[PDB]
């Protein structure tokens, strides 16, 4: 509380270029998994939810689900046969299938929980055999295409699975009977610098190294 | 900013007028007395630490020896400064001698604060870091107070000790040098006091100058109304004016400064697991905690170490501005100097000192000659075989009539017998004029 | 360090000490550990496909395991002693647990290399916990144990595979058995009496956290009733110190157990047993400086303090837990305590007349020791004489005589000049150094 | 008591440099031959390094000590030299530099690190009231006295000098006139003597 | 002299700082490359401390 601190880790690089994905009323690549990943999704009917981690994303090779199904947070480690798009599919604005692997064996792991006008952050980290999972939540306006301000995320789950994971995939909801964005970013080594209030919360924060004003507030 | 002056070779230029001029000029005199107990600083609440100190503390001596030698040489720099008289000479009751207005310098009988207005104005614009010596350990402990600077420092063992002599002492100190200076000249600065007229006395120091006394008695009221403007301008420029008292406030921000540093780089790990001696014991041994616990007393020993030279060259340059200020004040306030810029820009007539935190403040009276006029001027000028000489002053003509005249003032007189001495003949020295000489028959 | 001071005031350095009451808080656990559920479960896995748990709602009893018939030949503890395992609590214990060939034991330890530390199971470098192992021949002789034994790549420090692909030396997948394509599994040869080096060991694998998370899992120690507003040595969670301990206005989030200031110091902490946040403050404070009018001259003392209220002086002096010597000098019968600008003066009578100054204290006090029989008597510094004079308009004063005077004034001009060998005192009759 | 003073530090300091050859510095032992006799060539070149990091820092720490000292007295020695050239061979007309009263001599004497000045002045004494003018005239023009004042007898005037008193007669020289006696406050009438 | 004093000592100053950079002060060498190239995380911590 009430004290300037510096530190150096793994964070996101102020004012860098994310990447725009649309899921389109008439995707899913398989992004690299490097020193963690940032997700940013918009969305106003519930329609993204879910990432698949891995290698290989085949059978011969473990991978890691985690996802929503409405009233339920599955997440378990299986060997996985993951066929050409995992999806969801609703009916008449309520579930009746889901379509996400054909079949799984040789599975270790498995929880269960009970469960554009909404902005939803989620950060991943993968260090030391623990995959930890960050969240933020904060409603935006009616139309924009990337929320600016300043915002701290918080941790939420610390996940104790050792696998092998270089890639990362999304899944998505289509109506069998709307539209919604995410963005994808990289997280990166550097230093940076934070202040705190009188309370225990973080309130500005200045990346070093981008431009030689904020590197001067950095040595000083 | 360019001038282009030009030489002449014949003629000279002589100041018409005069004014008044009251300046500032600020000194540093004293800084903090601090303690630094070596206890509550690398150990506290520790038994272990501190008898594995037990073995370093002569480094302990050592700086205490270097911290209590400042303290005792600030406690001598101030001393050495203020008390110059022999006697607190009381204050008059009448501040008018002659025209001139010393209200403004003196503490008046209506008791406010017992010192002086600009005394007054010369605190109110430097902050205390501190406000009062006194913390008690309820206010350390009250629940608005949480993480405080001055609390925190006192919780590792570093203090600041009060100084000898208090701001009231100072300030009467002030007031008896003003009152001995006004009602009995500076000849209390070198033996008993001399009583004499005000109007005297400025006649004295404008001899001293190489003006005669007349020039007061014809324009008193003019000179004393310039020193009343001048003190209320000087009064006006330090109301209104938050920028030229930097240096004392610059010696409380480098004390705090320091100690906030030293407070702060109890954080550092110094090759150990921890910058804390309580969680290295709760989880191992005594054998690998030795070690880990000598390696951060070590540490925090030179990082007091570091403090401490800087601070005793710190009071080496305080000393230093200290025997300035001193001597200053001793060849100033209690006579009148001949040294050109050693008080003031012109010529010095006087010198009040008021008291500052920290430090002393003088107020001087200066002599500036302005309103400038050619004149033809001649070296020499011979009448008969004979050539005569200025024995003062200069020969300057009207254009049609010769005087002699005072460098630094007009004022015409005929050429007599008198003021003027004769050696030679006037066929060696170049520019002799001829013109007559008046005898008093 | 010395037996004869001199006339003067110094400052002292505390030397009593507080025996107060301890104080222990732990968390409301009984449920013993699962140590019999972890040390003889009769089925471990192989090396390359070892399992772990997650350890909660713990105590860590570990002595009812001299209560069983269980035996460890390795028992190696990194990052903490064993003698201090029943006084810590840890926040997030893991256990991994399998099979090992009975000579690779000494690779599962940091910073290793061999197959089994390159392609089967690795520990990172900065390793905090304790690997325990012993011989089980007699139970994993009959059944089968694997091993990985060819890849392409050493794992992460905490990672597993069980991909069972075809090896190929030099480059992709063969998909066929046969020359230069073999199955990376190798099996042990557990075979009875084959030697002690091929016989199997199981080994355990444990990972705490320590003093920086909210703990689930601590030690037999019995917990204390929590008192307040007094400094006290305490345990909270394994954190030791002392101090007072004071309510706090101060709510922070669920994850978050300690805190700490600019030093680096534990200023703020929650509780167990209950849920309640509460500062913490050291118990020494203050400034103590004492008096004395030599040591030969007599050896009474007058001691000031700098920083506390001459009126409720006991509450930072408190005469109980100190010598009657000091009990004299908390509190006063007659007149011989009393309040000054530097602080709170004990020991010294005060007198209304100036005189020069003897013994600076501070703020414009001074002492002496007089015969007003003898005793230390503090006093008003006067800084001269007055001399009222006055002003008159037509009236100079001037002298009829004068006097010749001598002075002295001593000025030091140079000081010892020394040299310095930098052998013969940091060495000396010492070729070695 | 400053000369005593110089003896006693740069003793003091060279007696502390030993005290400090007895600390362990992280080590088993501050004796260098009881760490060899006991321990192999490794894990005593570990400890043989602390003692000699620590006697470094040790012998840094008196360094600069004396630098800082030495620059005093280089400062105290600058005033002792000017101060030999002005009241030794000379006279000095700065008030309160050499002695209390009026500078008159200044001799010398040497002392173990330092020098003794025995400063020879004047002081005045056996104070008197006078009545006093600004200026005497006895025509319409004014009198000013070229040096001194206008002190009285009670029934005559005389001209004196500030710092002793010895009055003469008020004559045509030690007198300057400028103006009328009609402007200055505190004119008195008296007559002033003129050698005819 | 004394303005060729003192830049004689600006300069041996600094090349005195530059030529301390070869103590080990106690460690496998004064060159960090080795030392990270030969040791692992944990003793190399303490050399480069
Ligand atoms: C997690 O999984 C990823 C994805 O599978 C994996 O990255 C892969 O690593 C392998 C092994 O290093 C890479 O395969 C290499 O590819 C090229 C040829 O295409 C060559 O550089 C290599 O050939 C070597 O083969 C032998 C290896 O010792 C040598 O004998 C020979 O001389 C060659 O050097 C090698 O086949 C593969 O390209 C990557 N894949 C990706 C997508 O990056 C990663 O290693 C896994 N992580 C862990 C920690 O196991
Ligand atoms: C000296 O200067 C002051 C300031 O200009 C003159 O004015 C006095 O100011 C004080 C301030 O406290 C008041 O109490 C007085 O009432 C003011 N006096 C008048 C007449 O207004 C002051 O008059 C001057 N002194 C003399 C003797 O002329
Ligand atoms: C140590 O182990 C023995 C068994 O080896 C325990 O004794 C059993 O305790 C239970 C619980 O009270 C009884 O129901 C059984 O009859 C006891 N005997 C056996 C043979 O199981 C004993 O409690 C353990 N603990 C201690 C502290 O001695
Ligand atoms: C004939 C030696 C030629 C030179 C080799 C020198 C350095 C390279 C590596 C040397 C280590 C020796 C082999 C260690 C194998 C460990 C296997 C195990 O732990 O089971
Ligand atoms: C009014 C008067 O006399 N002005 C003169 C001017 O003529 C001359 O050029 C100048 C420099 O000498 O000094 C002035
Ligand atoms: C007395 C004197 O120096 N007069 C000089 C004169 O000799 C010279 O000729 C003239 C022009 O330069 O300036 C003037
Ligand atoms: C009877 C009993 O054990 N009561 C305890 C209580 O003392 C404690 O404060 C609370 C929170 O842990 O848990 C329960
Ligand atoms: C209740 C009490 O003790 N009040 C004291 C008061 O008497 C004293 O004047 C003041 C300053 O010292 O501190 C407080
Ligand atoms: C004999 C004589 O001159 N006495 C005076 C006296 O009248 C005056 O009151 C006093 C203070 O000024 O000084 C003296
Ligand atoms: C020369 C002079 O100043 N004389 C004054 C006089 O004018 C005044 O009347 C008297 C009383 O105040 O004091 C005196
Ligand atoms: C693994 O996936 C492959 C490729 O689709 C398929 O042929 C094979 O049957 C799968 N094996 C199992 C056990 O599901
Ligand atoms: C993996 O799954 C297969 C197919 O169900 C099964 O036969 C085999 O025993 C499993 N192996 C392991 C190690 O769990
Ligand atoms: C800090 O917490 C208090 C108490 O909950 C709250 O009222 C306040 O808004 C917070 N922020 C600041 C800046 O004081
Ligand atoms: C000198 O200056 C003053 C102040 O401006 C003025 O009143 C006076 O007349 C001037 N005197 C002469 C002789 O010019
Ligand atoms: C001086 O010159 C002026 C003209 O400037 C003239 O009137 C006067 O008579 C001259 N003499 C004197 C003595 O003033
Ligand atoms: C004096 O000198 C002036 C200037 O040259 C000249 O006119 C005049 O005749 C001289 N007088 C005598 C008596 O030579
Ligand atoms: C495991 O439990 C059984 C049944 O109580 C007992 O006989 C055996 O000794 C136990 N094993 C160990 C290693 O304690
Ligand atoms: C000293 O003076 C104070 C203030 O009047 C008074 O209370 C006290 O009794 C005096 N002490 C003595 C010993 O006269
Ligand atoms: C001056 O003082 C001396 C020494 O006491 C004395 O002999 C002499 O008479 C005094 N002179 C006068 C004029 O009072
Ligand atoms: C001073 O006045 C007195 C009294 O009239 C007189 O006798 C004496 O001569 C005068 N002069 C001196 C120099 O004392
Ligand atoms: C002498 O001066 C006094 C005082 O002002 C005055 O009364 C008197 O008339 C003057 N005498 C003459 C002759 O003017």
């Amino acid at each position: 509380s009430s004290i300037r601190v510096l530190t150096t880790g793994h964070f996101l690089p102020f004012n860098t270029n994310l990447t725009w994905y649309l899921t389109l009323k008439s995707d899913n690549p398989n992004i690299n998994f490097g020193d963690g990943v940032y997700f940013g999704l918009t969305e106003k009917s519930n329609v993204f939810r879910g990432w698949i981690f891995g290698s290989t994303l085949d059978n011969t090779t473990q991978s890691a689900v985690l996802f929503n199904n409405g009233t339920h947070i599955v997440i378990d480690v299986c060997n996985f046969n993951f066929c050409a798009d995992p999806m969801f599919a609703v009916n008449s604005g309520q579930p009746y299938k889901t379509w996400i692997y054909t079949s799984a064996a040789n599975c270790t792991y498995h929880r269960a929980h009970a469960f554009f006008k909404h902005f939803r952050e989620h950060l991943f980290k993968n260090v030391d055999g623990f995959l930890y999972v960050y969240h933020n939540y904060e409603p935006i306006d009616l139309n924009s295409g990337f929320p600016s301000g300043f915002s701290v995320l918080k941790p939420i789950l610390k996940l104790p699975f050792g696998l092998n994971i270089t890639y990362v995939k999304a899944i998505m909801t289509l109506f069998s009977s709307d539209a919604s964005a995410y963005f994808v970013g990289h997280l990166k080594p550097l230093t940076m610098l934070v202040d705190f209030d009188e309370n225990g919360t973080i309130i500005d924060a200045i990346d070093c190294s981008q431009d030689p004003l904020s590197e001067l507030k950095c040595t000083t | 900013d360019n001038q282009d002056i030009v030489y002449s070779n014949n003629t000279i230029a002589i100041p018409m007028n005069f004014s008044i001029s009251v300046t500032t000029e600020v000194l540093p005199v004293s800084m903090t007395k601090t303690s630094v107990d070596c206890n509550m600083y690398i150990c506290g609440d520790s038994t272990e630490c501190s008898n594995l100190l037990l073995q370093y503390g002569s480094f302990c001596t050592q700086l205490n020896r270097a911290l209590a030698g400042i303290a005792v040489e600030q406690d001598r720099n101030t001393r050495d400064v203020f008390a110059q008289t022999k006697a607190m000479y009381k204050t008059p009751s009448l501040k008018d001698f002659g025209g001139f207005n010393f209200s403004q310098i003196l503490p008046d009988p209506a008791k406010p604060s017992s010192r002086s207005f600009i005394e007054d104005l010369l605190y109110n614009k430097v902050t205390l870091a501190d406000p009062g010596f006194m913390k008690q350990y309820g206010d350390c402990l009250g629940g608005v107070n949480a993480r405080d600077l001055i609390c925190a420092q006192k919780f590792n063992g570093l203090t600041v000790l009060p100084p000898l002599l208090t701001d009231e002492m100072i300030a009467a100190y002030t007031a008896a040098l003003i009152s001995g200076t006004a009602t009995a000249g500076f000849t209390f600065g070198a033996g008993a006091a001399l009583q004499i007229p005000f109007a005297m006395q400025m006649a004295y120091r404008f001899n001293g100058i190489g003006v005669t006394q007349n020039v007061l008695y014809e324009n008193q009221k003019q000179i004393a109304n310039q020193f009343n403007k001048a003190i209320s301008q000087i009064q006006d420029s330090l109301s209104t004016t938050t920028t030229a008292l930097g240096k004392l406030q610059d010696v409380i921000n480098q004390n705090a400064i320091a100690l906030n540093t030293l407070v702060k780089q109890l954080s550092s790990n110094f090759g150990a697991i921890s910058s804390v001696l309580n969680d290295i014991l709760s989880r191992l041994d005594k054998v690998e905690a030795e070690v880990q616990i000598d390696r951060l007393i070590t540490g925090r020993l030179q990082s007091l170490q570091t403090y401490v030279t800087q601070q005793l060259i710190r009071a080496a340059e305080i000393r230093a501005s200290a025997n300035l200020a001193a001597t200053k004040m001793s060849e100033c306030v209690l006579g009148q100097s001949k040294r050109v810029d050693f008080c003031g820009k012109g010529y010095h007539l006087m010198s009040f000192p008021q008291a500052a935190p920290h430090g002393v403040v003088f107020l001087h009276v200066t002599y500036v000659p302005s309103q400038e006029q050619n004149f033809t001027t001649a070296p020499a000028i011979c009448h008969e075989g004979k050539a005569h000489f200025p024995r003062e002053g200069v020969f300057v003509t009207n254009g049609t009539h010769w005087f002699i005249t005072q460098r630094n003032f007009y004022s015409p007189q005929p050429i007599t017998t008198d003021n003027t001495f004769v050696s030679g003949n006037c066929d060696v020295v170049i520019g002799i004029v001829n013109n007559t000489v008046y005898d008093p028959l | 360090k010395s037996f004869t001071v001199e006339k003067g005031i110094y400052q002292t350095s505390n030397f009593r000490v507080t025996p107060t009451t301890e104080v222990v808080r732990f968390p409301n656990i009984t449920q013993l550990c699962p140590f019999n559920e972890v040390f003889n479960i009769t089925s471990f896995p192989s090396v390359y496909a070892w399992e772990r748990m997650r350890i909660t709602n713990c105590v860590a009893d570990y002595s009812v395991l001299y209560n069983s018939s269980a035996s460890f030949s390795t028992f190696q503890c990194y990052g903490v002693s064993p003698t201090k395992l029943n006084d810590l609590c840890f926040s997030s214990v893991y256990a991994d647990y399998f099979v090992v060939k009975g000579d690779d034991v000494r690779q599962i330890a940091p910073a290793q290399t061999g197959v089994i530390a390159d392609y089967n199971y690795k520990l990172p470098d900065d390793f905090t916990g304790c690997v325990i192992a012993w011989n089980t021949n007699s139970l994993d002789s009959s059944n089968e144990f694997f091993y990985r034994r060819f890849r392409h790549g050493k794992i992460k420090p905490y990672g597993r595979d069980l991909s069972n692909v075809l090896f190929n030396p030099s480059g992709g997948t063969c998909s066929a058995e046969g020359l230069n394509c073999y199955k990376p599994l190798a099996s042990y040869g557990f075979t009875q009496s084959s030697g002690i080096g091929f016989q199997p060991y199981r080994v355990v694998v444990l990972s705490f956290e320590l003093l920086n998370a909210p703990a689930t899992v601590c030690g037999p120690k019995q917990s204390t009733e929590l008192v307040k507003n007094k400094c006290v040595n305490f345990n909270f969670n394994g954190l030791t110190g002392t101090g007072v301990l004071t309510n706090s206005t101060k709510k922070f989030q669920p994850f978050q157990q300690f805190g700490r200031d600019v030093s680096d110091f534990t200023d703020s902490v929650r509780d167990p047993k209950t849920l309640e946040i509460l500062d913490i403050a050291p118990c020494s404070y203050g400034g103590v400086s004492v008096i004395t009018p030599g040591t030969n001259a007599s050896s009474s003392v007058a001691v000031l303090y700098q920083d506390v209220n001459c009126t409720d002086v006991p509450t930072m002096l408190h005469a109980d837990q100190i010598s009657h010597d000091w009990r004299v000098y908390a509190f006063r019968n007659d007149g011989n305590i009393f309040q000054t600008q530097a602080g709170c003066l004990i020991g010294a009578a005060y007198d209304n007349s100036s005189y020069e100054c003897d013994i600076p204290i501070g703020a414009g006090i001074c002492a002496k020791y007089t015969n007003v029989g003898h005793s230390i008597l503090a006093y008003t510094m006067s800084l001269g004489d007055n001399q009222d004079i006055v002003y008159s308009n037509n009236t100079i004063a001037i002298p009829m005589n004068f006097s010749i005077s001598v002075t002295t004034e001593v000025l030091p001009v140079s000081m010892t000049k020394t040299s310095v060998d930098c052998n013969m005192y940091i060495c000396g009759d010492s070729t070695e150094c």
